[PDB]
């Protein structure tokens, strides 16, 4: 029945200081250890580091202890993460939980944390039509440049869904990211059926229809 | 064709509760080799009839190394109720066993000192009323039942841990309290040794 | 400090096989190994405890066994559940290392991407940044190669490649190479190739399009 909650900024600017504070449901965290773990998008596992509100003394990982501090709270039920001196490779998700022995019976659910200098911005969208056709075609809308994550696309305002794949965002060197939305549909219905990409980023408010004409 | 008791003088040794254990088959032995690495405190044996430890043939060599202070050296006899023999370790009473104490010399830095020696003090179980307890007592050359909720050191001093079981194992909890014995300046280590046999192989032999 | 290698890195099978998932330490843990099972966009999933006892509700299929030092994870009968990334922690001694974890992902029978390229839009050509998109749809396995022929010969360092996950009803992979170039460069060269290699080719395909030519 003990739930975890996590709650955090999501964006911290490059050489400030991020604090993580987590909401601990249906336990004490005045008995047992708790711990913190992140994971960068797309690898592996790295313990931060484990203490208690029991005893409660610390033990943390040498790579981050230098730079890593720990609040308890007993009254509000909750505990904290302070790292300060953050970098571009601090981006992870970070994760409290649970533990007996080293192991981790509970999690929450993690929190992302992005760091990167740059305030939020809107999208261009562009549509990527080909002129060559033969039986099935495809054709696509372009993402370029914004700030930050996430953003939604739509293909006839979700109408059309089989054979839409959206790709991941790439992180340019300009700070920004980009992606590609794509959608193969029979040549027989190019000419007689429209097509139209529906995006949205809330950070920028950005909504935009794109006609993908050939 | 030699017993290779490399594993011993490597890395960090573990607490009395989570033991290491060497079984040694089709190999011979050098003892004195050994104890020779290690400056030998205290010591103890029981049953012979063979007679030996160090000149007989046996079916295999049982030894159980772990880091253990000689502050309670007393609670390794069988004939004490301390939470070492009742919760931690209990060896053979029926074959013939040895229990040595030395301590790690200045000389031996291949083995790393662990932070604090670790006991375990009470390991029961708890019923699905989570009132009735049921210490779980440890038997001879077998680990503590609560070994898989403890972790390889314990963290402080009057510390608890425990464990909801699966519905199919019982229900329940398991629950666990641990003890620190705070470090030595040279690490103090306690050897287990038994000695079975077999109708089939004798290939345990001392080295001439 | 203690680091594990954990391996297969990734691993493609189907349901109804045996999967066995390895991990060893660079020194003895003593039992005290943990398996996790990650969902994508999810916290990890306690499986085993101690090298080899069950969590509590996770089905018969999943056991933990040790033989020297190799600590394996094997499910039984593999299903659609347990498609997933798995991962080996060890908390025998601080700092606790993770495991760099094993995707286990369905297979499907070797198909080739379907390859389309994307001229940039005479919008984007204004704005000073093109963006030349060439996608690679529907192919098996994930590993392809694309390479930049403009104007003849190979162009190098500017490409972003974006690949998708597993799809839900055919199981294959989707992938985009996206050129970025100055506007002025663009209009520079005439033709401009994306060649793709992919072993469910027999050679190169390769599509381009002449710059301007309608």
């Amino acid at each position: 029945q003990v739930q975890l909650q996590e709650s955090g900024p999501g964006l911290v600017k490059p050489s400030e200081t991020l604090s993580l504070t987590c909401a601990v449901s249906g336990d004490s965290i005045s008995s047992n250890y708790w711990s913190w773990i992140r994971q960068p998008p797309g690898k592996g596992l790295e313990w931060i580091g484990r203490f208690s509100g029991s005893g409660g003394s610390t033990d943390f990982n040498p790579s981050l202890k230098s730079r890593v501090t720990i609040s308890t709270d007993t009254s509000k039920n909750q505990f904290s993460l302070n790292l300060r001196s953050v970098t571009a490779a601090d981006t992870a998700v970070y994760y409290c939980a649970k533990t007996y022995s080293g192991t981790f019976d509970y999690w929450g659910q993690g929190v992302l944390v992005t760091v990167s200098s740059a305030s939020t911005k809107g999208p261009s969208v562009f549509p990527l039509a080909p002129s060559t056709s033969e039986s099935t075609a495809a054709l696509g809308c372009l993402v370029k440049d914004y700030f930050p994550e996430p953003v939604t696309v739509s293909w006839n305002s979700g109408s059309l869904t089989s054979g839409v794949h959206t790709f991941p965002a790439v992180l340019q060197s300009s700070g920004l990211y980009s992606l590609s939305s794509v959608v193969t549909v029979p040549s027989s219905s190019l000419g007689t059926q429209t097509y139209v990409c529906n995006v949205n980023h809330k950070p920028s408010n950005t909504k935009v229809d794109k006609r993908v004409e050939i | 064709v030699e017993c290779d008791f490399s594993p011993l003088l490597s890395g960090t040794p573990p607490q009395v509760y989570n033991f290491k254990r060497l079984v040694f088959t089709n190999c011979n032995y050098n003892l004195t080799k050994l104890l020779s690495l290690f400056s030998v405190n205290d010591f103890t044996c029981s049953q012979i009839s063979p007679a030996a430890i160090a000149s007989n043939c046996y079916s295999s060599l049982i030894l159980d190394y772990f880091s253990y202070p000689l502050s309670m050296k007393s609670d390794l006899s069988v004939s004490s109720a301390g939470p070492i023999s009742q919760f931690n370790y209990k060896q053979s009473f029926s074959n013939p066993t040895c229990l040595i104490l030395a301590t790690v010399p200045h000389n031996l830095t291949t083995i790393t000192k662990p932070l604090k020696y670790s006991y375990i003090n009470k390991c029961s179980r708890f019923l699905s009323d989570d009132r009735t307890e049921v210490p779980q007592l440890v038997n001879a050359n077998q680990y503590s039942p609560c070994v898989s909720i403890v972790p390889s050191t314990v963290w402080e001093d009057g510390d608890y841990y425990r464990k909801q079981l699966s519905p199919l194992e019982g229900g329940g909890w398991l629950v666990a309290s641990g003890s620190t014995v705070a470090m030595t300046e040279q690490l103090q280590m306690g050897f287990g040794i038994t000695v079975q046999y077999g109708t089939d192989t004798n290939s345990v032999c001392p080295k001439l | 400090d203690i680091q594990m290698t954990q391996s297969p890195s990734s691993l493609s099978a189907s349901v109804g096989d045996r999967v066995t998932i390895t991990c060893r330490a660079s020194q003895d843990i003593n039992n005290y190994l943990s398996w996790y099972q990650q969902k994508p966009g999810k916290a990890p999933k306690p499986l085993i405890y101690y090298a080899s006892s069950l969590e509590t509700g996770v089905p018969s299929r999943f056991s933990g066994s040790r033989s020297g030092t190799d600590y394996t994870l094997t499910i039984s009968s593999l299903q659609l559940e347990d498609f997933a990334t798995y991962y080996c922690q060890q908390y025998n001694n601080s700092p606790y290392s993770f495991g760099q974890g094993t995707k286990v992902e369905i297979k499907r029978t070797v198909a080739a991407p379907s390859v389309f390229i994307f001229p940039p839009s005479e919008d984007q050509v204004k704005s000073g940044t093109v963006s030349v998109v060439c996608l690679l749809n529907n192919f098996y396995p994930r590993e392809a190669s694309v390479k930049w022929k403009v104007d003849g010969a190979l162009k190098t360092g500017n490409s972003q490649e974006s690949v998708t996950e597993q799809d839900s009803k055919d199981n294959t992979y989707s992938l985009s190479s996206t050129l970025t170039l100055s506007s002025t460069e663009y209009q520079s060269h005439k033709v401009y190739a994306c060649e793709v290699t992919h072993q469910g080719l027999s050679s190169p395909v390769t599509k381009s399009f002449n710059r301007g030519e309608c």
